[PDB]
């Protein structure tokens, strides 16, 4: 009945050596019942990934409304809007609602297309940018995130053994947690391609 | 409580409403229609709050039918659902949210599929093969989960149907004084009006 | 259901290599009122146990009426009241931390924060905390309320873990003590200038120090602050 | 959060753990919680974060604005002034406890200011949960005329006693020194004494430990 | 805190403790509660700081603003401007403020805003959580055309009093002295006042 | 939670899940939510663990004194009934339990009570009982038949536990399956959704909502 | 009004062996954001070779390990010095928290030992006695962060075997303990980097067919 | 809510109680009886909280057994009433009240005429033709104003009850599985197993 | 209420005014606030009047019989009845007591026992809810080993003041003086305290 609690829901991204990966769980809830098993959390503006949990109705209003900044951006500044500037639009747009926030916790992963490098941001609900560079997590079971994470992680981790972290980091944390589950992508993000792969886990 | 199914098979999809209403110890109405034609190929159907309820339905349908006076053309099922979500979504956050829980049924004459939506007052959508608002979801989710197919023909999804109205004025609290039956497929929008006593 | 009335503020802590060191000050506070000003708020049982007590003085009374009835209770068919079967520092925490939980327990606690000192008759230090929920534990260092904030991080620069207490002789552990007191009397509220310490050591014994004062304060820069921002007058 | 601003005879330092968390979880091991307002004026705050950011960056946006159209340094009175009026009006619902201090050409200064909008001037200051470690620190050892060493080794030893003490308060200390002679030094991590000890084993997988349903590849331009 | 101002023959003086408490804690030991809303025109806050320094600043504007356009204000037309902000917004404030200021034709003068926004001329005002406990004192000793130094001691006297019983006043004692002379600053640290 | 037990043409049918919850928290996936009361005697439980695992246990020693007292086994309506008693006296004091007492007697033949920390007791030939109950109860009521054979009824029971497992958050581990008969529990082993999900749906062509 | 409990921190976290069990536990007592001890035990040899530990609420935990110690004891007293089996103990156990059902100890308690038959055994229960036998449980403050991991690294949960489609897992084995001291160490040294609580020091318990041994590991101190 | 009627015609009294139990959001039963036999020639009915329904009836039907046995005689039905109000009386300043609502019919020997009690949780007691617990009352009772007779017969008073049961089928919001009805009289209780579709 | 005990050289004096109120009604403007537990022990009263004189009375019935079996308890035995009961019934009592005697060999002694139930012994002890504007005053005036008619007039003073701040302080002020003489029963009326 807290709204972070309603729909259920995890996302987690990760770095490694020259790529990043960002997953999430499938589930959409009401409380107890089990909703849809293909709800997805991750959404892509250009290269720049946006995983979002929390309340599924201001997931859905937050992806269309960065969908239709992102556009505008394209066209004003004749480029892909670049990770850390959409950190940047996401953290000052979720504190225009500062005293009416939407219930979600936005994770920001991508590659910076002229210098290379991983990028990963996650924020509270009011725009405040979590600046960590190993890994980050949020939703319902972000507390068994964080211990999955903690433990897995490691620097520098090569594409096929990042997959391998982050399915095992989500997989394991979603099966505490009531209300995530339910089914599972991840994304794969190597400057050049993108692979996402669905995965099989518990239907419980 | 107020029964809102809805099921989708191969050609087309299918929505049962409960025909009771019922203010406090009394039971009002035991033939009300909780549903309103939105285009020749796209029917909503309704239950939640009892002012609300249909001042939005109308209101939708009114937006619907002039957009399709205004264009000549009949927006998609997909279309007129999110039209339908972002108005519930604005709506959430304002002075006094409706509070009407929504399922839309359509077929797509561009793309020949029929699609059903499933739309909470809080603007949470949906696509689903089967979907409930309510208490009526607690109980037909594992029956459908358990029965339905996804070729399944109208004739067959209508046996599916029975069966999720047995189960329900079987575990119930609550007399619903039964369902009326609509399809919308690709030729839109009939009533199958001998579903009670069949 | 209950809510103190006269309190006394922090009690502060800590081992050094041959025994403990314990300072309250000697306050009783009634709200925000600096009310009464001579309490002893450390009670030495025996000659190797000092108690310190916290909040609420009422029930602080009661807790020393206990003590002194437990002395005469053990002097009782005691011939060696004085020698082996003196009561030990371990032995008067127990029981306090019983009546402490058992109090919880009936919904009706001493409102208080205790810290029992002492040297057992091995030669061991003694430090153990209790307070109104029984709640105990054990450190280098102990402090109770504000004491808990500010003394502690200061006390514990000098005795960190276990292995710091060989080290730390008297004259180092009572200057610390003695200035944890000035910088509590600094930025507690409900704090006094006059404080007891009390040393319990393996050799010298029991010393009591009443009357001690707060010495070397830093108040001449205050004469520079002026306004809250812009004023320059 | 533990925060410190130290005067001494020739400018200011302020000083910041780098633990970031909610509730009892920590977020951010090694976050930045010293923003800068101007170049000469730095800032540090505690309570709601997304609130102290924003604050931060919206007088400083204004004051660089202010500074252009004045042909002129940037005053850190002006940052104070700003902040406690914003803050004021806002009746405390944005949560921003900072010590803001600087160096303009009337001097350096040292300011606190209160999410209900009320500033004190002072010589040492601390906000956060770690304030009371960090002010036991500072009354022990602060006095007159401290040379840029003393204070930036009081300042982080303030950091430290919050670190150590406080359970809101962790990893790393930032340090910024602000003095009246040249420019503002933003000394980043300038102690680390909480590196993370070496795992007792690896956790990488096996490839093809993961059960996939199904793979695709997703396309980015147009 | 313990806030005072007393008429005397050749002015006023304002006079206050340095304390600053949230809950027990000493947020501030060496405070200036002293504050100039004009030259010769000076105030003591007590209530929220929050409120009293949003007010003494828009006071000191408007009185800025009044000297640009009209000369010096009166002392009078200072606590007016202060109790129109007190007042009119009662509701979203917690302000006890008083006023005191020297002119020429009147001398010395005191005005006391309590929560309200009721105003009070008065010989002499007290004020804070500390002037409780000197109600007694306060009244027994203040005389009318006291002495510079004589008022000093007035003031440092029931200031002590105030520190020795209020938790939430202490630290040092911050005089202003307001008179034709000029404006003086006056500190008395507690090894000076506590020995009385 | 989810419990069930049905009555049929070949005894009863008894089947759990294995899911413990704080919040929203898995506390744990393999518990144990039937207990043996005796040879002819089985206890379901949902809603506390506690007051369910404890109380339970205490009907077993209970009833084994009524075997020492009598030199008979102890009838279900009378084992229920002790259940239904005790949890009477503690009306009011937060006891949070649904329980089903299942069992064989020749006097009364297979039998099933339903007892709840309400005190309600109620006989009857089908209860579902737990958070789960609902979808559980979906399934169940529209495959049911009396002549079910054994083979069928076992899995009517082990596939509606699954229904129950899937839609339920607070459902699901394992289904724990046992069939009641005239001489009388047998336990028909312990079955992990992880795997019979899967292999549930490749075999019925069910759990069309699920992708891949 | 009184509330008549507290909490103080502090993670619990047991594993079986084949021949051995571990029972660990840091050693950090906190209140609110404050340290009480950075060494004080909550493991405890109970006598015949069973160890125990209740956490969250320190006063309760305490009283119910007293009170068990002396179930034991008068275990010896009733029963001509029968040992007490480790399920006895755990019946046992969920008497002593049940018996305050209506005014709980608020603690998540865990025991550990051999079975009848040498196996090691681990015992959790709620704090009012609801308990069951287990491979491994992590209990207290960090029992989130570090459960998952032990499903994932102890019982191989969603793992796979490599080229088999996700369709044969990883097979079950015992670890030794060598390799379980590895995991607990791990665990720890996670949850403290995660957790505000956790900390200091770790103290692990290990038991066998030669008695109980005791471990002890520093833990960072931010 | 759980509908508890009686009627007292010319030569006999009839009780009809609903069948439902319902727990939440599931009818847990279909086919409950919310009776017990007090004696030979007493019948009482009931209805209230969850519980104490049960041990009430139970509690008083050994009472009155008790009695029996050890008179060796049966209890006229205005005696068995008084008990019943009494019991309920003293409860109602008790720690924990019993929440039962009963029906007493009875047919006394003595007098060979027909009784029926309502009486409440409360111990509030009356002696009437015809009478109601709960929100069926609602109903009934107007119903029977108009069609009741002092005269009627028990076939007469079948036929008024299910004009009774009819209209609460229509009217009231919940389903609660029809009635089961037993007649007392002087040849005893007994049960028309017969109604659900008679 | 305003009530004191004052020690001085030839014994003990206890004061109070004699003003009772529900509200700001006065219920009752001449009470007797000193009241006696023994010859040489008497008491000032605070707080609940229920309370207060259920209280004084089962101490007056302690030290009747201790008198019976003993002889004459001294002043901290007194306290320590009072003590015992307004300890141990903390949690049905709002009482706040002032505890004064004197005997032959202790002299004059004060204890006061505030809302909590400690005591403490005290050379003078003010308290009721006019006690608070008299801090200031009274250790500012207060000496030890003071005359009869030093005592009386600190007293006199102390309370007037008190009495002029409190609205639920007034009335007379009434007097015991405690010495081996002897006891006094003093009372001073508003005209002539007022222009103190
Ligand atoms: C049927 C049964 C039998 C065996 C195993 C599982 C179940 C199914 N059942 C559960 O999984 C329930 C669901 C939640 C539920 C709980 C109670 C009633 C209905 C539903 N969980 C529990 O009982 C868990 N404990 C707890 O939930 C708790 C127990 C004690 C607590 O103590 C808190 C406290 C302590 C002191 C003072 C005040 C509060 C907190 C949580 C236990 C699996 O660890
Ligand atoms: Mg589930
Ligand atoms: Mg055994
Ligand atoms: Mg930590
Ligand atoms: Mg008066």
């Amino acid at each position: 009945s807290d709204p972070s609690s309603i729909n259920g829901g995890i996302v987690v991204a990760m770095t490694g050596k020259d790529c990043v990966a960002i997953a999430c769980d499938l589930r959409l809830g009401s409380q107890s019942l089990g909703v849809s098993n293909k709800f997805e959390k991750i959404f892509h503006y250009g290269h720049v990934f946006l995983g979002i949990t929390g309340l599924a109705t201001d997931v859905t209003t937050l992806n269309e409304m960065f969908r239709y900044k992102t556009n505008l951006y394209k066209l004003k500044e004749e480029r892909a809007i670049e990770p850390e500037t959409f950190t940047q639009l996401v953290s000052s747009s979720l504190y225009e609602r500062r005293f009416g926030p939407y219930f979600v916790g936005p994770v920001v992963a991508g590659i910076n297309s002229k210098s290379g490098k991983p990028f990963i941001a996650g924020f509270d609900l009011i725009g405040c940018i979590d600046e960590a560079k190993d890994f980050i997590v949020s939703g319902t079971a972000s507390d068994q995130l964080f211990g999955m994470c903690e433990s897995l992680y490691e620097p520098n981790l090569e594409p096929e053994d990042l997959f391998e972290t982050i399915s095992q980091a989500l997989l394991n944390a979603a099966d505490r947690d009531a209300l995530s589950g339910w089914g599972a992508v991840v994304y794969i993000i190597k400057k050049d391609e993108v692979v996402k792969r669905y995965l099989k886990m518990r239907q419980d | 409580m107020d029964i809102i199914l809805g099921i989708r098979v191969q050609d087309s999809v299918i929505l049962a409403s409960s025909k009771a209403v019922t203010r406090g110890i009394s039971v009002l109405k035991d033939s009300d229609d909780k549903t309103r034609q939105l285009s020749p190929h796209t029917l909503m159907s309704f239950a939640g709050e009892a002012g609300d309820t249909v001042q939005f339905a109308e209101y939708i349908q009114a937006n619907i039918q002039l957009y399709s006076i205004r264009e000549d053309y009949e927006l998609s099922p997909q279309a007129v659902s999110s039209f339908v979500r972002q108005e519930l979504a604005k709506s959430i956050r304002s002075r006094r949210p409706y509070q009407v829980n929504v399922l839309i049924g359509g077929y797509d004459k561009k793309k020949n599929k029929p699609e059903l939506y499933q739309i909470d007052y809080l603007g949470t959508k949906v696509e689903l093969p089967y979907g409930a608002h309510g208490y009526s979801g607690f109980y037909t989710f594992s029956l459908l989960d358990h029965h339905y197919r996804p070729d399944m023909t109208t004739e067959e999804g209508l046996d599916l149907l029975k069966l999720c109205v047995q189960e329900l004025e079987k575990r119930m609290p609550m007399d619903f004084k039964g369902v009326i039956v609509k399809i919308v497929d690709k030729d839109g929008i009939r009533q199958v009006d001998d579903f009670q006593a069949q | 259901t209950q809510q103190p009335i006269v309190t006394g503020t922090s009690v502060i802590s800590m081992k050094y290599d041959n025994g403990v060191i314990i300072a309250a000050d000697n306050l009783g506070s009634y709200g925000s009122l600096l009310r009464f000003n001579g309490v002893e708020r450390l009670i030495p049982v025996g000659d190797n146990t000092v108690v310190g007590i916290s909040g609420d003085i009422s029930d602080m009374q009661h807790i020393e009426r206990l003590l002194k009835d437990l002395v005469t209770e053990n002097a009782y068919d005691n011939p060696l009241a004085d020698a082996e079967e003196a009561l030990e520092p371990s032995y008067i925490f127990e029981y306090l931390a019983t009546v402490m939980y058992q109090r919880r327990s009936k919904m009706n606690p001493l409102w208080n924060a205790i810290i029992v000192a002492g040297v057992q008759s091995n030669g061991d230090q003694f430090l153990r905390y209790v307070n109104l929920l029984g709640v105990t534990y054990s450190s280098p260092t102990l402090a109770t309320g504000f004491g808990a904030h500010m003394a502690n991080p200061l006390l514990r620069k000098v005795v960190d873990r276990e292995s710091d207490i060989p080290k730390t002789t008297v004259q180092v552990a009572e200057e610390a003590i003695v200035n944890a007191m000035r910088v509590l009397y600094y930025r507690d509220a409900r704090s006094s200038r006059n404080f007891s310490l009390a040393i319990i050591d393996k050799n010298t014994g029991l010393t009591f120090k009443k009357n001690l004062q707060v010495e070397n304060m830093k108040w001449d820069f205050a004469k520079d602050i002026k306004g809250y921002g812009t004023q320059k007058i | 959060t533990t925060i410190v601003g130290v005067k001494f005879n020739n400018g200011v330092v302020i000083a910041a753990d780098t633990r970031s968390t909610q509730g009892p979880i920590v977020a951010d091991k090694n976050c930045a919680k010293l923003h800068r307002i101007s170049p000469k004026i730095w800032c540090a705050g505690a309570g709601t974060a997304a609130d102290t950011e924003a604050v931060t960056q919206l007088i400083g946006s204004n004051i660089e604005l202010h500074s252009l159209y004045t042909s002129r340094e940037p005053r850190v009175v002006s940052a104070l002034q700003m902040l406690k009026q914003h803050l004021f009006k806002y009746q405390g619902h944005i949560g921003a406890y900072l010590i803001v201090a600087g160096v303009d050409p009337t001097g350096s200064h040292l300011f606190s200011i209160h999410a209900h909008g009320s500033t004190d001037v002072g010589y040492y200051l601390s906000l956060g949960s770690g304030s009371l470690a960090a002010m036991a620190v500072l009354e022990s050892h602060w006095k007159q005329d401290l040379t840029k060493e003393e204070a930036i080794k009081l300042a982080s030893d303030a950091i430290q006693a919050g670190i150590w003490n406080d359970l809101g308060s962790g990893s790393n200390v930032d340090v910024c020194v602000m003095e009246i002679g040249k420019d503002a030094e933003y000394l980043r991590n300038y102690l680390t004494p909480n590196v993370r000890e070496e795992k007792q084993k690896s956790y990488k997988f096996p490839r093809g430990t993961t059960a996939v349903l199904k793979e695709s590849i997703v396309n980015i331009c147009d | 805190t313990s806030i005072m101002a007393v008429t005397f023959k050749d002015g006023v003086i304002l006079g206050a403790d340095s304390r600053t408490t949230t809950g027990a804690y000493i947020a501030n030991r060496v405070t200036d509660k002293l504050t100039r809303v004009h030259d010769k025109i000076w105030c003591c806050r007590s209530g929220s700081a929050a409120d009293t320094q949003a007010i003494a600043d828009i006071v000191q504007y408007h009185l800025e603003l009044y000297t640009s356009q009209y000369g010096t204000p009166s002392t009078e037309t200072a606590a007016s401007v202060f109790k129109e902000l007190c007042y009119e917004n009662k509701d979203n404030l917690t302000a006890g403020i008083i006023v005191a200021g020297y002119d020429d034709k009147n001398k010395g003068e005191v005005y006391t805003i309590p929560l309200g926004g009721s105003v009070h001329k008065l010989p002499y005002a007290i004020a804070g959580s500390g002037s409780t406990f000197i109600y007694g004192y306060c009244d027994k000793n203040f005389r009318e055309n006291m002495s510079k130094e004589e008022t000093v001691d007035f003031i440092k006297h029931s200031l002590s009093q105030a520190i020795k019983w209020d938790g939430s006043s202490g630290g040092v004692i911050r005089m202003v002295v307001l008179t034709a002379a000029g404006v003086e600053r006056l500190i008395f640290y507690p090894d000076e006042y506590e020995q009385l | 939670t989810t419990t069930l037990a049905f009555r049929f043409q070949g005894g009863i049918i008894v089947a759990v899940d294995s899911r413990a919850t704080a919040g929203n928290w898995v506390a744990s996936q393999t518990v144990k939510k039937v207990i043996e009361i005796n040879p002819f005697l089985l206890g379901t439980m949902a809603g506390g663990a506690a007051d369910c695992q404890f109380w339970e246990t205490w009907l077993g020693s209970q009833c084994r004194l009524h075997e020492l007292r009598e030199k008979e086994r102890i009838s279900v309506a009378a084992a229920s009934k002790i259940l239904s008693n005790l949890v009477y006296q503690y009306k009011g004091a937060g006891l949070s339990m649904g329980t089903m007492i299942c069992g064989y007697t020749r006097k009364e033949g297979p039998t099933i009570y339903y007892v709840d920390s309400d005190g309600t007791r109620l006989k009857g030939d089908i209860f579902c009982v737990g958070s789960g109950q609902t979808f559980a109860y979906g399934v169940l009521d529209s495959n049911y038949k009396w002549d079910l054979s054994v083979e069928d009824a076992l899995y009517l029971g082990k596939r509606s536990i699954l229904a129950a497992a899937h839609r339920d958050a607070y459902s699901g581990g394992s289904v724990n399956l046992y069939h009641v008969t005239e001489d009388g529990w047998i336990y028909h082993g312990n079955h992990d959704v992880g795997e019979l999900f899967w292999k549930v749906k490749e075999e019925e062509g069910s759990f069309n909502n699920v992708i891949g | 009004q009184f509330n008549p409990y507290g909490d103080n921190g502090g993670t619990i976290l047991g594993i079986a062996g084949e021949d051995f069990a571990v029972l660990a536990g840091d050693t950090r007592n906190i209140t609110d954001y404050s340290i009480n001890s950075r060494y004080e035990p909550k493991v405890f040899d109970c006598g015949d070779n069973i160890v125990m530990s209740a956490n969250g609420f320190a006063a309760d935990g305490d009283a119910l390990v007293k009170r068990f110690k002396n179930s034991v004891k008068w275990y010896h007293f009733d029963h001509n010095d029968k040992k007490l089996s480790i399920n006895s103990a755990a019946r046992n156990i969920q008497h002593l928290l049940y018996g305050k059902r209506f005014f709980p100890y608020y603690v998540h308690t865990i025991i550990a030992g051999l079975d009848e038959d040498g196996k090691g055994a681990v015992y959790s229960f709620d704090p009012v006695g609801s308990y069951e036998r287990e491979q491994c449980r992590a209990g207290g403050a960090a029992a989130s962060l570090i459960m998952p991991f032990l499903d994932n690294q102890v019982n191989f949960k969603n793992q796979y075997e490599p080229g088999t489609n996700g369709k044969v897992k990883k097979p079950l084995k015992y670890l030794s303990v060598e390799e379980v001291i590895k995991l607990v160490r791990d665990s720890f040294t996670s949850a403290t980097e995660r957790h505000i609580q956790v900390g200091d020091g770790l103290e692990i318990l290990i038991v066998t067919k030669d008695g109980v041994r005791k471990e002890f590991y520093e833990l960072k101190r931010d």
